[PDB]
């Protein structure tokens, strides 16, 4: 609820510590889910799309595919 | 934002009015954003 655009980005620039945190995070997200949370935070997109391109791209949609979700029937 | 801050301030008014005044408890509510410098112990001479 308190998420404001560009939050804690000022601190990003001024702290070599906080910097590396966001980095390791982004590094992850980009290479695994194919987007950057830093971008999403800096400039808030009303829309954003990922792309399952070459070698490194096929491995991403793999994760999107390997997303499991549980709901049982009314008969068990 | 200071969401939990004005939340913990409000629990100090509705319940803790007498407890703090009696016990002599000093209370200091600091949000990251607003109360920035008092966290990092940065003051000028």
């Amino acid at each position: 609820g308190s998420q404001e655009q560009g939050m804690g980005m000022d601190l990003y620039a001024t702290s070599p510590v906080a910097k590396e945190v966001w980095d390791r995070a982004d590094k992850h997200f980009r290479e695994n889910y194919g987007f950057s949370i830093i971008d999403i935070v800096k400039n808030n997109p009303k829309e954003l799309t990922v792309h399952f391109g070459g070698p490194r791209g096929k491995i991403i949609r793999q994760n999107y595919m390997s997303m499991t979700f549980e709901t049982v029937n009314a008969d068990g | 934002s200071d969401t939990l801050g004005g939340m913990a301030r409000r629990t100090l008014q509705s319940k803790y009015e007498a407890y703090d005044a009696a016990t002599s408890v000093q209370r200091q509510i600091l949000c990251y954003c607003k109360d920035a410098k008092e966290i990092y112990y940065d003051v000028e001479p």
